[PDB]
């Protein structure tokens, strides 16, 4: 599996990776799972293995995911041999997990009070500027509750 | 500049680099610091 | 009552995830006190213009 | 065996590890030597670490630096990680050396506290303030000289310092004690008498 978008900035943009599964000979139906930082696929998808081991990348569904936070992803793709639907665990064959680091987005906060020195029994208004790192994703509105 | 090899097993005498003001010499004679004690001690010459 | 050293704490949430990590300390703001009076003194050169 | 830090290898099946380039560090192994990140300098071939040079000095070039040198006479460095951009005003940067303009001067690349000139004293009584003529000047000059109102240059405000690193996460729980084995088989039953 290889990442297509590249330069993964956590929640910014989209993280796309396209995999390719080869088997030497005697190619038949495989079950392929995709595992993100947490949670695996429930239906476990369904792979059709048509090419031969010479042709490495077979047509696997290009699944993309939008992670959260700056932690490493370690995107696992587990292939289960036997079925899976009938409450029977499949056999791990390749796995071949790849991990890619990301860059989280930090938030800045600046405060200013008025009046600038609090006199006893006098109301004060604290104004706060909130600054976002880099730029807001296109067509993505965020509502903050402070 | 002069290269420094990564960790090589050397028996006793052979020393990659000396410290703070000592000129490495490829001799058999027994040296402590830079002043010598014995001569023709080591069978094969080593880095003093 | 008017205090000399104020320390306010703010926490923000975009949805569920907070902006300020709990491991990191919450922002603290020192916004002065005692209501000081500012005196202004002038100096001019030259007098007539 | 992995190549010891200070060297690298970029070919499968090489008995010898090549020494890293000058101004570059290496960890245990590494296919290629990674250059010094940002405002630091290695200043030696096959060095295991790029040293982040102290405040009052700037790196020769960004990223790939040879030797950190002191800021010029009318300059100061407030931060350790001070590095010349090598493009634009020779030896200035966002975290690099600044001129400490007009009021302040250093005149001897020693510290980041550029001094606000000495106010000279004419005789015993008279006191006169000293201001420079060109942003950062070496020798101060008394005020009321050379067109003071000319001074129109941009005045920036420093960004806030980076926050503290997070504390290490808790270690992985130790494995539990092994469960007790199945009980021993019973003694064979006695044979039928006769």
């Amino acid at each position: 599996l290889a990442k297509t978008t590249a330069d993964p900035v956590t929640t910014d943009d989209t993280i796309a990776f396209s995999a390719g599964a080869k088997h030497l000979s005697s190619t038949s139906q495989v079950w392929w799972t995709i595992d993100y930082g947490a949670g695996e696929s429930s239906p476990r998808t369904a792979l059709t293995m048509t090419n031969v081991g010479a042709a490495a990348p077979n047509a696997i569904a290009s699944l993309s995911n939008q992670y959260t936070s700056g932690g490493t992803k370690l995107a696992t793709l587990r292939i289960y041999d036997r079925d899976g639907v009938g409450a029977n665990t499949g056999l791990l064959l390749a796995s071949t997990t790849v991990t890619f680091t990301v860059t989280p987005v930090l938030y800045a906060l600046e405060s200013a009070v008025e009046p600038f020195s609090p006199i006893a029994t006098v109301a004060a208004k604290w104004s706060f500027r909130i600054q976002r790192s880099k730029a807001t994703p296109a067509g993505v509105t965020e509502s903050i509750k402070c | 500049p002069t290269n420094v090899p990564q960790r090589v097993p050397l028996p006793k005498g052979f020393r990659t680099t000396c410290f703070d003001g000592y000129e490495l010499i490829f001799s058999n004679d027994n040296y402590t610091n830079g002043v010598r004690v014995a001569v023709d001690a080591y069978p094969y010459p080593v880095g003093q | 009552a008017a205090a000399a050293s104020l320390q306010g704490k703010l926490q923000c949430f975009i949805g569920s995830t907070p902006l300020w990590d709990p491991y990191y300390p919450t922002p603290v703001f020192q916004v002065l006190a005692a209501a000081p009076t500012y005196t202004l003194s002038a100096s001019v050169t030259p007098a007539v213009v | 065996k992995p190549c010891q830090p200070g060297r690298y290898q970029n070919s499968i099946g090489q008995r010898v590890c090549k020494p890293c380039d000058m101004g570059t560090y290496s960890r245990y192994g590494g296919e290629l030597c990674t250059k010094c990140p940002a405002g630091t300098v290695a200043s030696k071939t096959g060095s295991s670490q790029c040293t982040p040079c102290a405040a009052g000095f700037y790196a020769n070039a960004p990223d790939s630096a040879t030797s950190c040198r002191a800021c010029p006479r009318g300059y100061y460095g407030p931060y350790s990680g001070a590095y010349a951009d090598n493009l634009g005003d020779e030896f200035e940067g966002p975290r690099g050396c600044y001129k400490c303009p007009y009021d302040f001067f250093a005149d001897r690349p020693g510290v980041r506290q550029c001094t606000a000139c000495p106010p000279l004293d004419l005789g015993g009584g008279n006191l006169v303030e000293q201001c420079t003529e060109d942003l950062g000047s070496q020798r101060c000059k008394p005020c009321s000289l050379l067109s003071k109102p000319k001074t129109a240059r941009t005045e920036q405000s420093p960004p806030p310092p980076s926050p503290s690193p997070p504390p290490p996460p808790p270690p992985s729980p130790r494995p539990p004690s092994p469960n007790p084995p199945s009980p021993r088989p019973p003694s064979p039953a006695p044979p039928s008498p006769n």
